[PDB]
């Protein structure tokens, strides 16, 4: 199995002891080709691309023709806790703004767990804690496009809640920022035990969110 | 190793033969919010939260501020055979209740996977591996603004084991859910391998003739 | 049980990686579009690999009990074959299509089996304790008619196509047809060389003849 | 100074010309067509929405290589309906059996200005001082259906007023040929809105048959006397 | 019977132009959206002037006979006030002050825009006179990719009062509206070029510094 | 008493005032702008589709902060275009090389009102009785290009009517600077439809270089 980890810093992050390192790299959320987002899982090696670039990918039609970094296209990554800039940064500029991640190879499966609750969810019984964290679902920037974690997936799971989890790289620009209409999603916490048929609307400001955000734990066998 | 079943009733479901149960929970096929659909493969335990809720997530902006159901957001999940009410008029609070599916997580010792006929008859598993179940081949659906998404076939999220033509019901952050006109479930067709590059003979069926045209499947695990 | 999905890229089905055990084969499914709505079957995944064909392999029902076959305007998307589009530009129907569509293998593999990406011209190596199952080039997105598509995921075989294609998909109907359309893209990873990471990228167009050259390589692997 | 309306009858019989106008040309009332998945329509009060000849598929589309390709893909064509029953099947209508369904339409030239009011309530809006009427009927803004697309009318042209009420207004073709009725084919009216409402929380309504359009808002179409 | 359609921005209906008699004043209807699709009104068609307000201003239909109103999740979009943003949805009466007024008027001549896409305003055309001076108002997104733009020679799209934010959303069935940050204005720029800008120079503008940077326009009639 | 009408040369030069017209100002032929993914045209018959300074860029966007962006993101314009050869390399125009590509116009004022009427066969469709032609072209129905996006013409208006048939009637911009003609740019046409066709199921075909112009629908603009 392979273990993902984002350090959400511009530092990679340590495999734990047990665990041979793969590779390093930086965590992708997301391309936008075509304005069409393809999305990799924050808890898969996939969303671990060792070579960063505002733009990593090119594109082919059928007339035997590939245009690279001669469109509009973009890309998405998770950012770390760098304050928001006030204009794009670019090149080199960019480099303390990306999260930095490590595919450590590990002895059995890891899983998140969510409670949907203040309180943390218990690892299954024959299962190890890896990391505690908040419930991250979904996420949107330009147009409607964005994607998901997959909540089994340690993706889903995130050390800490944070408004704003990534930032856009706007490809042949060769520069990225932070825009107003990106929007993280994330599970709530729920007061019943189990049914909540009418939802009470709210506005949260910072200091009066995380009560609000379901808990999560990722686990690993054993 | 985690298993993902769904009753498709208000019951709990067993967890198949051979695996142990973690948790039990409600039946979650995707979500919907500013307009973008985001599911959770029903093979998977994304697919089972512990605890129901029109709007069982909440968003939060740039400026560091979250809004929770205040906007036009939607949940979605399977549904049981409960009758849609007479009015045809929205379901609200605690009456939702008999609509929604449940599920169980369970642990299993071994991989599981879904084969897939494209015939009225059940597929076999592969040499080695063992049925859990058998069911129908489930391959995406969409609903409000023609958004939605789909299951992975080679998942146990792709063989539901009750053909529903509404599989799923629709929720909003208000509170309300209901079945719409729109609510569309995609399912593999049953193909004459005669047939395979032919044109395809159109075809609309009526309630009694549904299950017999659909692709079967059966959910198996790699053990004994 | 692991399993590992190969796909031909030609009519001739694909055998199964040394090490692996073949369970069964047919067609190689991209993924499909239905009331406008595009899903995919991730290469790497069984899902990928449907026993049978054809240019609309599903159906639909509504909320009251009625379900559609083939009435409407749906698609579906096949990793297609070398044979190219006859003189006539037109689409191709009934046994005609059977020389376009891909052929593939779901096989069951005795460990994890994994894909790495160079992002160079060179072909990355399996990591240490890893042997290899094949190499390609790396595949990661596509879209094609309303610009609807679907990907794959960069750790999954799926993302490594054997044969680099300008159009390695065919696009279908329900109504028997299918073909190939200037809109439809293929997107991969491209090489980047590591002092150039953080510099605004240099623009290319390439034609035919420098287009496999540019593209990043991987490898698939199996511990 | 050359005013033109457009009338759609939602009949296959052509629509008379409003009062004081006078007639240019029929055809066949189109709503909107869509290609790659793309929808774009034609305003009902317009002559655009009246085309002298009809088909599942009344356009084409060219690419940079110079090559265009006609009925060859997956696109749509949306048109006004006439009040011709579903078949008993339910299944897609081909060739000869569409012409009972799709409305006609008559664009007329006017002495003046036309243009349409709605009153937001089961009443008739009165006319503006100084203008004549030319017909009544139902506010009709937008639709959607195939993937969610649409189009709609803007509310001061004729074409937001239908004078027929009907739950599924249009019907759905497609390139191959076919077209039918889908679950997903829906109509947006404006709603009636009490004055003294205008600012509190709408009250949700579920209508069934016998009682949809005596809740949708009435309009008007007038021309400038 | 020409028609003038004047949007004030602020809670207050805007005068109709000496000579001209007002058909009846309303509130300023940007846009609905009914599942998830937008569906816009020309600011300077009378369409866009809603005598009466409502969250939710319309209803559907399906196939069916069956009619739903307020029942789901749509939304409506309007011109809006000065007013404060709000920490949090307003509620039904509250809501008022942050609503756009209008007022139609019947008019000798068709109205027309003129923009400059430069700091100086542009004059009207030959034997046309001013009725208004503003700014160009081009398009607007909000939830989704949904929203819509104005017709540049429609008076619509030439606001008197420039807005980073110049409309309100309103969430249906909730009764309620409000400001939400994904919300975006799109205006013709200052281009400094005499007429032809080919390599635009990226730039980041703060307040007090974006009047100057917005193309200018008048709203003319002939005589 | 004042009406304008637009016209298109499709060229580098401006195009004439029809007879009965005087000309208000010439400028370049937008087609449409994409902004923050959605597309929005200005019908090629109005005044807006003229603008006096083209840009690659001609617009900005601000948010609710109250901050502004200008060509800093990932937005277009698309702008009607020449008969200016595509560059040999196929590599996107930059700067003043763009010039050559962009299609000129002309904003007129007229003494009554203008429409167009379409053929929907190879005829030049005859102008109502009591109305004069200003022009004769192929009916221009709708286009989409980066992500499918696009819009399209009133068919009762001139924009309809594009006197000179093209398969790649437009050219695409980017906030960067460049510009190009990319393999997804459609152009969509009304077809002709012959009597008999019209009820029956349409014949497919695919038209080269030379077949084209032939299989287009005619128009014709007329003025009262
Ligand atoms: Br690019
Ligand atoms: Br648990
Ligand atoms: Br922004
Ligand atoms: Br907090
Ligand atoms: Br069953
Ligand atoms: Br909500
Ligand atoms: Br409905
Ligand atoms: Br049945
Ligand atoms: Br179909
Ligand atoms: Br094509
Ligand atoms: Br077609
Ligand atoms: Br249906
Ligand atoms: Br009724
Ligand atoms: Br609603
Ligand atoms: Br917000
Ligand atoms: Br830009
Ligand atoms: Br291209
Ligand atoms: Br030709
Ligand atoms: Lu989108
Ligand atoms: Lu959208």
């Amino acid at each position: 199995y392979l273990l993902v980890k984002h350090s959400q810093t511009d530092q990679e992050p340590m495999c734990p002891v047990g665990m041979n390192k793969l590779w390093s790299g930086y965590s992708l959320l997301y391309f936008e080709g075509q304005e069409k987002a393809h999305n990799q899982d924050l808890g898969l090696a996939g969303s671990c691309l060792a070579r960063f670039s505002t733009m990593p990918f090119l594109y082919c039609n059928p007339g035997d023709v590939c245009y690279y970094a001669s469109r509009n296209d973009k890309s998405y990554w998770l950012s770390t806790t760098a304050p928001l800039p006030m204009m794009p940064v670019a090149e080199e500029d960019i480099r303390p703004y990306i999260s930095r991640c490590s595919v450590c190879e590990a002895p059995a499966v890891a899983i998140a767990v969510h409670s949907q609750d203040v309180s943390i969810p218990h690892c299954p019984a024959g299962w190890r804690s890896l990391w505690i964290g908040y419930s991250f679902l979904m996420h949107t920037a330009a147009g409607d496009e964005g994607g998901g974690q997959s909540l089994v997936s340690p993706g889903s799971c995130l050390e800490d809640f944070r408004a704003t989890p990534f930032i856009e790289c706007n490809g042949a620009r060769g520069t990225c920022h932070y825009y107003a209409n990106k929007y993280s999603f994330w599970l709530t916490t729920i007061p019943e035990q189990s049914f909540q048929g009418t939802p009470s609307a709210d506005t949260l400001k910072a200091g009066l969110i995380r009560t609000h955000i379901s808990r999560c734990q990722v686990c690993m066998k054993n | 190793f985690l298993v993902t079943r769904h009753s498709q009733t208000t019951d709990d479901p067993q967890c198949p033969p051979g695996t142990k149960i973690l948790y039990h929970g409600y039946s979650l096929l995707y979500v919907q919010g500013n307009e973008r659909a985001h599911g959770q493969d029903l093979g998977t335990a994304g697919s089972c939260l512990r605890k129901f809720s029109t709007m069982p997530f909440l968003f939060c902006n740039i400026n560091n501020v979250c809004n929770f159901a205040s906007r036009n957001d939607y949940s979605y999940w399977l549904s049981t055979p409960e009758p849609m009410p007479m009015s045809m008029a929205p379901i609200t609070g605690e009456n939702i209740r008999p609509f929604i599916s449940r599920c169980a997580v369970c642990e299993a010792p071994a991989m599981v996977m879904a084969v897939h006929s494209q015939t009225i008859q059940i597929p076999q598993c592969p040499t080695g591996w063992s049925s859990l179940w058998i069911g129908y081949s489930f391959v995406m659906h969409t609903s409000a603004g023609a958004e939605g998404s789909g299951q992975a076939l080679a998942s146990p999220g792709s063989c539901l084991e009750e053909f529903r033509s509404a599989p799923f019901i629709e929720c909003h952050g208000r509170g309300t859910c209901n079945y719409y006109a729109n609510a569309y479930s995609f399912w593999l067709a049953t193909i004459e391998r005669s047939e395979m590059f032919k044109k395809p003979t159109p075809s609309t069926l009526k309630a009694g003739e549904l299950r017999t045209h659909v692709s079967r499947c059966q959910v198996c695990m790699r053990r004994t």
